[PDB]
């Protein structure tokens, strides 16, 4: 029903329910503020009183402020009205084109595909590029990685990618900042206008934008991939088609959950990491995928903190 | 007055206190025993680890979501068990042992504790019965016999799951065959692996005509951290089956880096003290349970067994570290493979000075010890020499024979994939160089003249193949035999 | 006295009595069980409840599940009747071969001769191993250690010694397997069948066997090495004989006491050992020692791990 905040420190956020205890990954909304401020429940704490990560600033927050359950997870706007949009974490657009009409909205938590699900045809990507054709070729509908220690070329690499693979191609390709730089967005945003593949007057707009960046709480950083994850699914289940989907950066997404860890009450693991780094990272790498119902060429940009490959 | 409901009482049953991060915290449940599988209302199952006071700390085998405060638990009776039996092989499965390859149901009649303790003194005998990978550097260096536990360990992508995998191609042989003695079958468990590379690991397995006599255990990055922290348990207690029942078992741990991991996780989410790099204090005992369990049974146990291969994975080549010597230390040896020598070519990439067998020639056929006995620690002076010979000036006699030989040799044991070699054949080749009868062949035709020699007498001594493959050894006579071959060929090859 | 457990994590069982407690180091015996399942007193808690180190697996173990107090630690068979057995932690054959007709028992845990039963006589035990006779040769009733990383050849060495010193010698030897291979123990105990110096016929055998090995829980492990050390004293001690003790591997009753640390409430000391690690081999290697009684030749192979030797 509706809930007490309890407690606040950073993105956790505890919060008591009377009756109707929230399951664990639904979406709390607080109430009394101007902008949505979800919280997603992580834990039941004991007492009625569940655990939660924020999705945005919890400044201002009071204890005894009133919470009210939506009833499910966090659910964003997919399919075609999500081309030539940015969303935020949430699925909230933040480029002032108003709402985004879809039909469909979908969770962003979902099981990955089932062993069944899994495709074993391999076949070259060729890129273009020289050491990478040459040595470790790309594969279509596979799972490629750019690892980089800070300023090395991991994002020049993504861009070229995008320039040499997505240029001719007959799909959607989906786009996710994860805690990168904003002007960054902005680069990319008005490089695809200028190029035409997002037009902001026909239908013919072929990405879908999804970010997150490192001006977010960590708990919005947690969570976008999970977002523009959600949208290259339906791309690639609910069109059958090949998806193109591009993240910059995924280290983000675990050095994001690092920050809430603690303050989740986890004992640390090594270098301090949070201790469900490893199952975190599975349940979310294993939703990118190809399926026999569709295929994903996913390029995902991967920071190397202080150059320490392991 | 009507009869109460006493289907909830605290003793049989109990209420979720709390939840998160897949551990549920249970008030009463006080007849539980520890290790007991426990019920949700959800039908998740999960494991009781924490005894305590005034609740039970219950492990989730699943997802956690649809857990909540208040739910129902119920007790089972059983400490955990997997279905286990004949019935699995052909089969991919998860760490419970359900079917996930869209197959149907398992129809299987037996079931087995996860946790049996291994086999005691008694119940063995010394492992002698040679287990084939077909690899000439492995079944000559570092052998394997049926019983024996032999670690496969290196960085990423140095050709680890590659050994368990032309291994597990090899049985096939013996398989299809009609000594009933000889059988192998076999066990892959993956731990942490993506799903999509499982999937293409058995589509290999099953091109291979291999599937038909393997299990696959499947716990993968998006299962549980229980889940994959059982798997390993749950395959040996299907390998044990056969182990115990006159049959031969291999097993691959695939790999015990990321069990470790999700042990790791699943401890300390529990409250249990960290340990050193974080692990639990325990993480030795972790795999040292687990692979005591691949022994050779004697013969009033029925003379099976279960043969292990656990992989581990180092990082910077390190298999120094802490976790790697851990393991070093419970297995019957280790195959360690190094990213340089895959590189320059020495692929399968195994450091001869740094792998060892722990069972040596007792695990050979009598023909492989004749060709292969003093190789080894051969094979590591040479590899000194060569380094401290380095600046090439003035060398004896001695030692520039002893390059001769070590460069020939290096040439004879590199080998590609899926084709695992039959004994003789191996046997056949190792001849060649040990004898001597190459060290003036240039080394960068050894390869080529491996594989027409090979082709040679397959095609046109298949009988002199068959005696040493049949008779286990090489008789005078077929010395005799193979010397011809191997001088007059060498000579053509040469013209 | 009757007590009930009342807490179960791994290896360390909580009991809580109503009348006597049990000192610390008494063997406590679990009622309800199929095979003997003792508990070892190691800390009174407070509260009429002590913490306990399981001898054996804690696998079905209930909470209210009965315990009775013995009256001593841990007591074994000691004497010729030892011979050519074996015996696990509590002193129970695991050879199959019946009861171990001994008309005395003892305790494994024992004070340390005092300073004034030393012996400084040191004589010459030649190998026939070039290495160690020519750099660093063994001594007569001296305390002997084998260092080395995993498989770098300690076992194949304590074999060698066992083939070279032990085959011929005049007096009895005790053999430990601690935390080692069960395939090791099998392996020995069938090769020394076949040498005759232990014979399952008659009365001439020279060695006593006692084991617990890598299959067993870090209770049994760390209690194990004083079992066969026990063994060892009274040969020492009520024969005043020359006694070979051979021990593989003492590493692993430190590793053990590390594996329960935690769960016994110690802050960890460096690299993750327990606070007490060298009291706890103080007392244990003091008793490993000959005397004006009796001499004990004692070679024990030590693990290196990580290959440091600091
Ligand atoms: N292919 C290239 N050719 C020439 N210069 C390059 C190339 N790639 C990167 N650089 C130089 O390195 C800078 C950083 O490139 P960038 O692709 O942003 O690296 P990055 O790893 O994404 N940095 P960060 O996100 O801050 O860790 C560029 O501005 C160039 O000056
Ligand atoms: N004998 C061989 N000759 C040539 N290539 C080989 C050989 N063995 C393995 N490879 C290749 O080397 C690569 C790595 O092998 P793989 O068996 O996947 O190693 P791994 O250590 O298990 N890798 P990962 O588990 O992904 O970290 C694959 O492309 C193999 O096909
Ligand atoms: N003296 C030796 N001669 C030849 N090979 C040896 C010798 N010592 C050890 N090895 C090799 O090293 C392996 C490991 O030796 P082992 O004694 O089991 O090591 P540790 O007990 O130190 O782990 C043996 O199985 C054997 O293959
Ligand atoms: O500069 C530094 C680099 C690395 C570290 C390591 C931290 C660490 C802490 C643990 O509890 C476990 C572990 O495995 C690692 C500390 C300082
Ligand atoms: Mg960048
Ligand atoms: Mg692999
Ligand atoms: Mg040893």
């Amino acid at each position: 029903t509706t809930g007490r905040i309890v407690a606040v420190i950073g993105a956790v956020v505890d919060v008591q329910f009377d009756e109707g205890l929230p399951p664990i990954l639904n979406a709390l909304e607080v109430q009394g503020r101007e902008t949505r401020l979800v919280l997603e429940v992580a834990q039941h704490l004991g007492e009625s009183t569940v655990r939660t990560i924020a999705m945005d600033g919890t400044e201002g927050l009071v204890r005894g402020q009133k919470v009210l359950d939506s009833g499910a997870p966090i659910r964003i706007p997919v399919g075609p009205e999500t081309l030539g949009r940015i969303m935020n974490v949430i699925g909230e657009p933040i480029d002032e084109r108003g709402p985004i009409k879809t039909k469909q909205f979908a969770a962003i938590h979902a099981e990955a595909p089932e062993f069944v699900e899994m495709s074993v045809e391999q076949e070259i990507l060729v890129t273009g590029i020289k050491v990478v054709d040459l040595l470790a070729p790309y594969a279509k509908g596979g799972k490629i990685g750019l690892f980089g220690g800070a300023g090395v070329g991991k994002t020049v690499l993504i861009m070229e990618l995008i320039n040499n693979v997505a240029k001719a191609h007959g799909g959607y390709s989906v786009f996710a900042g994860v805690g990168e730089r904003t002007r960054e967005g902005n680069d990319l945003y008005h490089e695809m206008i200028e190029s035409g593949v997002i037009n902001l007057k026909d239908a013919t707009s072929k990405v879908a934008l999804v970010y997150g960046q490192m001006n977010e709480p960590p708990g919005a950083r947690a969570r976008v991939a999970l977002t523009g994850l959600t949208v290259a699914e339906y791309f690639r289940d609910q069109e059958g088609q090949d998806v193109l989907l591009f993240i910059d950066n995924i280290f983000r997404f675990t050095q994001a959950g690092s920050e809430v860890s603690a303050l989740l009450g986890r004992i640390p693991s090594a270098v301090g990491y949070q201790p469900t780094l490893a199952t975190d990272m599975g349940t979310m790498q294993e939703r990118i995928t190809t399926t026999k119902k569709g295929s994903i060429t996913s390029v995902q940009a991967i920071y190397v903190p202080a150059d320490d490959l392991t | 007055i009507l009869g109460a409901d006493t289907s909830v009482d605290l003793e049989e049953t109990g209420r979720v206190l709390s939840i998160g991060d897949g551990i549920a915290r249970v008030h009463g449940l006080r007849n539980v025993q520890a290790e007991e599988m426990v019920e949700f209302s959800s039908g998740l199952k999960g494991m009781s680890l924490n005894l305590e006071p005034d609740n039970v700390g219950v492990v989730v085998f699943g997802n956690d979501k649809l857990i909540k405060e208040g739910d129902i638990v119920k007790r089972t009776g059983a400490i955990v068990d997997v279905p286990v039996g004949e019935e699995l092989l052909g089969r991919v499965v998860d760490a419970l042992g359900n079917a996930i390859d869209g197959k149907g149901p398992i129809g299987s009649k037996a079931r087995r504790r996860v946790g049996l303790k291994a086999p005691g003194i008694i119940p063995r005998i010394s492992v002698r019965e040679p287990m084939q990978t077909g690899i000439k550097a492995v079944d000559s260096l570092v052998p394997i016999g049926r019983g024996q536990r032999e670690l496969i360990i290196g960085d990423r992508q140095t050709g680890k799951t590659s050994i368990a995998i032309d291994t597990i191609i090899n049985q096939k042989r013996f398989n299809d065959g009609t000594d009933e003695k000889k059988k192998l079958y076999c066990i892959y468990v993956a731990i942490g692996q993506k799903r999509s590379t499982v999937a293409q690991l058995v589509k290999r397995l099953t091109d291979a005509d291999a599937m038909k006599y393997t299990i696959v255990v499947s716990a993968t990055a998006s299962d549980a951290a229980p889940l994959q922290y059982l798997a390993p348990y749950s395959g040996c207690s299907m390998g044990e089956y056969f182990r115990d029942n006159g049959k031969h078992a291999l097993i691959i741990y695939d790999d015990l880096s990321k069990q470790a991991v999700a042990y790791r996780q699943m401890s300390l989410l529990l409250r249990r003290p960290p340990g050193r790099e974080a692990y639990p204090g325990d993480v030795f005992y972790l795999h040292s349970r687990l692979l005591e369990r691949a022994a050779k049974m004697n013969d009033a146990f029925g003379g099976g067994s279960l043969t292990a291969l656990p992989v581990i994975e180092t990082q910077a080549g390190d298999v120094s570290a802490y976790i790697p010597t851990n393991v070093i230390s419970i297995t019957d040896g280790q195959i360690f493979l190094e990213t340089e020598l895959f590189y320059k070519g020495i692929r399968p990439a195994i450091n001869v000075g740094l792998s060892v067998s722990r069972v040596g020639s007792a695990a050979q056929t009598r023909a492989m010890k004749q060709v292969a006995g003093t190789m080894k620690l051969e094979l590591a002076q040479y590899r000194e020499v060569a380094a401290f010979a380095q600046f090439g000036s003035d060398l004896d006699a001695a030692t520039q024979q002893l390059l001769s030989r070590g460069v020939r040799l290096t040439e004879l044991l590199k080998q590609g994939q899926y084709s695992p070699m039959a004994i003789e054949e191996q046997v056949a080749v190792i001849y060649a160089g040990v004898r001597g009868y190459l060290d003036k062949l240039e080394p960068s035709k050894i390869t080529k003249f491996e594989n027409a020699f090979l082709s040679h007498v397959i095609s046109q001594h298949q009988a002199l193949l068959s005696k040493i493959r049949t008779d286990g050894k090489i008789s005078e006579e077929s010395d005799a035999k193979l010397k011809e071959i191997v001088t007059n060929f060498l000579a053509g090859f040469e013209a």
